[PDB]
Order: C-alpha cells, then sequence, then structure tokens
C-alpha cells in the first residue's frame, strides 16, 4: 500500500497484472507489476527472479529503472519507473501520418546504446519487441521487460529458443543452431528499424517455418558462401525455396543511403559478421543524430 | 579463507551421493559450486546458518538463475526433502524465495567472482567438476 494508489490497470497477459499507481501528497506516478506465482508451488517464477536480479545491477538511462520490490508470501509487486506508453502503440498510432526520421535515428540510436550496455556488461535481452520498449513525452526510449533476460559470462550454460515472438526471431534460432549471443538481439532491433520507417512489420511470420520463407524471400534464400555453416544446420532443409535478393528501397522505401547500409548490417545472416550494438553506435547514421520529441 | 566453511558441506555423505548422482553435471557444475558460496557470503550466512537445506536452496537458485533447462534441477528436490518431496518442495521453493531475498535479489554472479572464489583451492575436487558438449 504505502503512499500510492492504482489509478489504472494498463495491461494483464502472461507475465502479470500491469498497474499504473500513483501518489497523491507529492505526484510521483510507478507502474506498479504484480507477478502470477507459479501454480504447483506460489513460488516466484524464473522469469522474474531473472529480471529483477538483472535490473538490480542494471543502471542506464536507456534502460527502465527498478524502484522497489515488494516481496510477501502472497503477493509479489515490482514497482517500475512510470513511462508514457510503449513502442508498438506509438507505431500504430503514426500508421497513417508517419513517425519523422530523426525520432526513429534517435529511437534506434539509444536502443542501440542500451543494448550495448547490457551486452558490455554480458546481459542478453533476448526479447527485443516494439511493445517491451517504453517511451516518454522527452523523447527517450527505454529497454524493458527483462523476463526473458540472462547473463550469458558463465561458460557451457544450457540455453533455450523461446526467445522471442517470430518476428522478432533471428534466423540462427528459427534453423535450430544454438550456441547464440549478442546477435540476435542485433537482428530484433534491426527488425524493429524497419517497422519504424514504414509502419509495418518487416517479417510478420504465422510460424518457424513461414518466418523463414518471409526472411528468404525478403534477404535472398542464404547459401554458404553468405552464411558458412547454413546448410549444415540441425534444422536446414534442402527442399528451401530459393528466393534472390531484393533491392532495400523496394523494402523500405523513405530510407537514405547510410540508412540502408546500417540495416543491410544489422540484418546479416551470419552472426559472426553481424555488427555489434558498439560498432552501429559508431555507423554514419548517427552523425547528426538529436532528441526529437514525440507528439503523443 | 572462508572456503574452510563451504568445503564442510562436500564431506557430508549424502551429498557426496549427489554429486555422484550428476555424472554430467548438469546441476552441480563448477561455476553453480561456486556461486552458492558466493550465496553464502551475500546472504552473510553465519557458521550456523551452514546447513544441507541452505546449500540445496541455494544450488537450486544457482540453476534457476544461470539454467535454461529448468527440468534437470527438480532432482535436487528428493536429496532435500526426502521420498516425500512431491509434497515437500512448494515450501522448499518458498526457502529459496526467502533465500532470495536476504541477498537483496543479487542473484546474478559474474564469471569473474566464479573464478575469484575457485582460486583459493583449486586442490578441491569439486572445482574439477568441467562441463563438456
Amino acid at each position: 500500500m504505502e503512499n500510492f494508489q492504482k489509478v489504472e490497470k494498463i495491461g494483464e497477459g502472461t507475465y502479470g497484472v500491469v498497474y499504473k499507481a500513483r501518489n497523491k501528497l507529492t505526484g510521483e506516478v510507478v507502474a506498479l507489476k504484480k507477478i502470477r506465482l507459479d501454480t504447483e508451488t506460489e513460488g516466484v517464477p524464473s522469469t522474474a527472479i531473472r529480471e529483477i536480479s538483472l535490473l538490480k545491477e542494471l543502471n542506464h538511462p536507456n534502460i527502465v529503472k527498478l524502484l522497489d520490490v515488494i516481496h510477501t508470501e502472497n503477493k509479489l509487486y515490482l514497482v517500475f519507473e512510470f513511462l508514457h506508453q510503449d513502442l508498438k502503440k506509438f507505431m500504430d498510432a503514426s500508421a497513417l501520418t508517419g513517425i519523422p526520421l530523426p525520432l526513429i535515428k534517435s529511437y534506434l540510436f539509444q536502443l542501440l546504446q542500451g543494448l550495448a550496455f547490457c551486452h558490455s556488461h554480458r546481459v542478453l535481452h533476448r526479447d527485443l519487441k516494439p511493445q517491451n520498449l517504453l517511451i516518454n513525452t522527452e523523447g527517450a526510449i527505454k529497454l524493458a521487460d527483462f523476463g526473458l533476460a540472462r547473463a550469458f559470462g558463465v561458460p557451457v550454460r544450457t540455453y533455450t529458443h523461446e526467445v522471442v515472438t517470430l518476428w522478432y526471431r533471428a534466423p540462427e534460432i528459427l534453423l535450430g543452431c544454438k550456441y547464440y549471443s549478442t546477435a540476435v538481439d542485433i537482428w530484433s532491433l534491426g527488425c524493429i528499424f524497419a517497422e519504424m520507417v514504414t509502419r509495418r512489420a518487416l517479417f510478420p511470420g504465422d510460424s518457424e517455418i513461414d518466418q523463414l520463407f518471409r526472411i528468404f524471400r525478403t534477404l535472398g534464400t542464404p547459401d554458404e558462401v553468405v552464411w558458412p555453416g547454413v546448410t549444415s544446420m540441425p534444422d536446414y532443409k534442402p527442399s528451401f525455396p530459393k528466393w534472390a535478393r531484393q533491392d532495400f528501397s523496394k523494402v523500405v522505401p523513405p530510407l537514405d543511403e547510410d540508412g540502408r547500409s546500417l540495416l543491410s548490417q544489422m540484418l546479416h545472416y551470419d552472426p559472426n559478421k553481424r555488427i555489434s550494438a558498439k560498432a552501429a553506435l559508431a555507423h554514419p547514421f548517427f552523425q547528426d543524430v538529436t532528441k526529437p520529441v514525440p507528439h503523443l | 579463507q572462508d572456503m574452510t566453511a563451504f568445503f564442510k558441506l562436500f564431506d557430508d555423505d549424502l551429498i557426496q551421493d549427489f554429486l555422484w548422482m550428476d555424472c554430467c553435471c548438469k546441476i552441480a557444475d563448477k561455476y553453480l559450486l561456486a556461486m552458492t558460496f558466493v550465496y553464502f557470503k551475500r546472504a552473510k550466512f553465519t557458521i550456523s546458518e551452514h546447513t544441507r537445506i541452505n546449500f540445496f536452496i541455494a544450488l537450486y537458485l544457482a540453476n534457476t538463475v544461470e539454467e535454461d533447462e529448468e527440468e534437470t534441477k527438480y532432482e535436487i528436490f528428493p536429496w532435500a526433502l526426502g521420498k516425500n518431496w512431491r509434497k515437500l518442495f512448494p515450501n522448499f521453493l518458498k526457502l529459496r524465495d526467502q533465500l532470495w531475498d536476504r541477498i537483496d535479489y543479487r542473484a546474478i554472479v559474474s564469471r569473474r567472482c566464479c573464478e575469484e572464489v575457485m582460486a583459493i583451492a583449486p586442490t578441491h575436487y569439486i572445482w574439477q567438476r568441467e562441463r563438456s558438449v
């Protein structure tokens, strides 16, 4: 309870129930995330443990701040800083008008900063999608929902492939080759980058094989001259329909030269050749970058 | 070396049997066995609190944090609770959550900290539990 009262319910999903709560007397708004305890055990889910443990050691202006953890035997509340809305709702709200390129460049810049911070601290987010990206009224965007996030410093750990909704899942994970690392997060941002320009999902697949097929028609069917070990991959099939690569204005018309360049680098099939967040921050696509204010 | 109070647990009979059971080191890796010591010091456990149940809840917490393969760590439930583990593990997990609260939710252990606590006594056999493929 304390000073704060729930003012409205933001959303309710598998993660739990997220409320918008505010304080009288001072005027502090916070996001109150109630965690759904396990069925058999009534214990804290592994996702909540990882999210809280990771966000407690991660402090960055482009990463959502964990304020406090209310821990009682029956309930578990997560107090986050409040932001206006997620990126997806903003893209849907701008679907007909369009998002100005300086704002797109700004968002991508900040996202790459926060992602670079996570990667330097040996942390994978693994769930980069527009609804997990929160924005405010003053032009800032932050990474949120670290439920599927984890550290990768410790060697030979077991990993999973249920990482993110298919639309933003890297082709390395789709082909079942697990051992993946930082590159998959970059891929997601690459997809989100395109979705910010055209206000339309780049690879809208309904299954793993469909997701792969859409990625193929857009970027060309991978061979071993572009991806050295693509044919020896567990879920690779020789019956793959071969498509040629498309030109990047037939893919994303409003971009400029440096724009297609960066997007082409972020969507590299080979994870070893895919750009890092740090190297992306030094790309010639963040030269006149500024921090415009969005109209919400 | 605080580690002495960590090493007494690994002279226990049923503990050694638990290690012997985990051949592939799926839940009792050297890094995991290092993280549970980190948890012990972070919780500021007294010599009094170096129980077997605290070792198991700390190990389970370590698996919860660093291992995505969620099902193998369930093998911990019998050794800590007995043959009636199927009706004793919610309380075990409650104790894990209590330990997680006690360490102020700093369940994340960097590799550097693991190498530091594995450097005090490289002689001990628990650090040769390497895992491969």
